[PDB]
């Protein structure tokens, strides 16, 4: 399909119109935190978001949400709870207002966000009040348990205790969310984001990020050097399986003893120089070239945060044209 | 380079005015990466190949004491030059550029 | 009627609205008539505010020319606002296409 | 029998040529999808091209 061997790769050829899809949230965490109100998560890389959709099962009336606040940031970090109780570090995407009981909130973005963290908190409720003063019931051994301290006389048992990892909140007897591990009695929430894979940098404050930036922006050029290498590497090896299929030899399919590698028979007819040129270029340029790519977007976005930077810090020193579009 | 490994034959390609000519080539070379800098930001693996091996050629030439004593005066103004073209590079400023750089502040150092 | 429809524009009215839009129609006399004027109401608002967000974060329409006297790029939230009032005169352009023809008839500069 | 067997191998004779002649052509047959239960030929095979496969 592409042309894996090109110096200096085609902004335009190489970068496709990514689109956007409905991924599950679930498939994209790989570190989540909790709050009583809020899920702190990091994804496994950075996504240009659109769309998000909310799903909530298994409804109780008796405290359902009113309000959803999205919140993002793009900032790299090696855990999620670096970012869970430092709210000026977060960007609020939207408010959202639910009916009560409504099992499904679309949430359409006015422009896309870059985010590699997002946060959803669970910020009011339709809270039905009821007689917590009646003795609550143990769910260990049955006994009735006075609501304070909430401690079973018969067994120890907390009944305030969370159902699935039985940590006690002590703040808060009955809280939306475990802040343990996120388990909500309430309601179970299930979050689709029409959003791509789409990698960029966090933004630059200051010379510590900016210092910090073009350290990143030096690592990722050496790397792309290397990949540069790899892709080039194969060039000659390319070129000299080409000339053994232009001689166009008879060679007859050897049976080599070593027949682990799953070789079919219509494949063992294939031309071996054929089949070693396929993946040579087709694997091996072609894993390189999609490196050396990815490494040359993500260099480019390092770049243009830097150039976007550079350009406030003077704007400000300095203390245009109606065609701007031609800047920038 | 392989050519020209010794003393002798470098000491000949000074007297035919070798020197001259590769600093025009690095100024020249810096002044369009200068040129690419304002201008759109494409990046480069092999950005600066040229302007290490022309400043690697310079430094090799300069390695020698004869030639170092005859043409200081001639070539401090076109390293200085181009260290202060280089030190402007923020956006394309590449491990090659980087190198070429350290090579001119130590060439610059010696003379 | 401006008053009627500004009175519309008032989301802190969500009831004294509805009676306004009442009210308003009554006055204009046909529904075809009244949705005309509410439309050029609310687009001319729309783009009165975008006028003025650009002005304050230095997009300035000067004799219908725009010029950015602070360059780099717009904040994310400026960008929502923008991206809100544009949404509305979308949805009015093409939920109702005269009403915005007319008003950019009216309006040359707004196109 | 032997009619029989004779005429299936000159009866892939035609299919032969015709596959030949798309080779000649040596025209790029980009990776098509494989829209259908279409085996996953692995992506290194698949690679070499559908005309010089089927042949
Ligand atoms: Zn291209
Ligand atoms: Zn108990
Ligand atoms: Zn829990």
């Amino acid at each position: 399909d592409g042309y894996y061997l090109e110096s200096d790769p085609c902004l335009v050829c190489n970068n496709p119109e990514v689109p956007f899809c409905y991924i599950k949230l679930s498939s994209i965490k790989v570190d989540t935190r909790y709050t009583t109100t809020q899920q702190v998560v990091k994804l496994i890389g950075s996504h240009t978001i659109s769309k998000v959709t909310v799903k909530i099962g298994d409804l109780k009336r008796t405290k359902m949400v009113r309000t959803i606040n999205l919140y993002y940031n793009n900032r790299t970090v090696q855990a999620i709870v670096e970012l869970k109780n430092k709210p000026a570090r977060w960007h609020k995407a939207k408010k959202v207002q639910l009916t009560p009981g409504q099992t499904e909130v679309k949430i359409d973005l006015p422009l896309p966000i870059v985010a590699s963290n997002l946060m959803i908190e669970f910020a009011d409720f339709y809270e039905n009040y009821q007689a917590s003063t009646e003795t609550l019931q143990c769910p260990r051994c049955s006994a009735s348990v006075p609501a304070n301290p909430g401690v079973c006389g018969n067994c120890g048992e907390n009944v305030y205790q969370c159902h699935k990892c039985r940590s006690i909140n002590y703040d808060e007897k009955d809280p939306f969310l475990c802040n343990a591990c996120g388990f909500c009695k309430y309601a179970r929430f299930d979050f689709m984001l029409y959003a791509k894979p789409c990698c960029a940098v966090d933004p630059i404050e200051n010379e510590e990020d900016r210092k910090k930036a073009v350290s990143n922006i030096n690592t990722l050029l050496d790397k792309a050097d290397r990949v540069y290498h790899q892709l080039m590497g194969h060039r000659p090896q390319l070129e000299n399986l080409l000339c053994k299929v232009n001689e166009a030899a008879p060679e007859k399919p050897q049976d080599d003893s070593g027949t682990a590698g799953g070789i079919s028979s219509t494949s063992a007819s294939v031309n071996r120089y054929i089949l070693q040129l396929a993946q040579e270029y087709c694997g091996d340029c072609k894993n390189s070239f999609d490196e050396l790519s990815k490494i040359i977007q993500k260099v480019f976005a390092s770049r243009k945060e830097l150039l976007e930077y550079d350009l406030q810090q003077r704007e400000a020193a300095t203390k245009v044209q109606p065609t701007f579009t031609a800047s920038q | 380079q392989k050519l020209i490994t010794s003393a002798h034959w470098k000491v000949y390609l000074a007297a035919r005015g070798v020197l001259p000519y590769v600093g025009n080539l690095i100024t020249k070379e810096i002044a369009r990466l200068l040129a690419l800098e304002e201008a759109t930001l494409s990046t480069d693996l092999q950005q600066g190949y040229a302007l290490k091996s022309l400043t690697g050629l310079l430094s090799s030439f300069v390695e020698v004491e004869s030639i170092k004593r005859h043409f200081k005066s001639r070539l401090v103004g076109t390293v200085l030059n181009g260290y202060l073209c280089l030190r402007k590079l923020v956006v394309q400023r590449t491990k090659l550029i980087d190198e070429t750089q350290d090579m001119l502040l130590e060439m610059l150092e010696d003379m | 009627f401006y008053f009627l429809s500004e009175y519309l524009m008032i989301q802190q009215t969500p009831f004294v609205r509805r009676q306004v839009r009442k009210l308003l129609l009554f006055i204009c006399g046909s529904k075809e008539k009244y949705r005309q004027l509410r439309d050029l109401h609310t687009l001319d608002s729309h783009v009165r505010g975008i006028k003025k967000l650009l002005e304050e974060q230095g997009i300035f329409l000067r004799a219908s020319v725009v010029t950015a006297s602070s360059g780099s790029a717009l904040q994310y939230d400026t960008l929502i606002s923008l991206m809100e009032h544009l949404k509305a005169c979308a949805e009015i352009a093409a939920q109702r296409t005269i009403n915005w023809q007319k008003f950019c008839i009216k309006d040359d500069s707004v196109l």
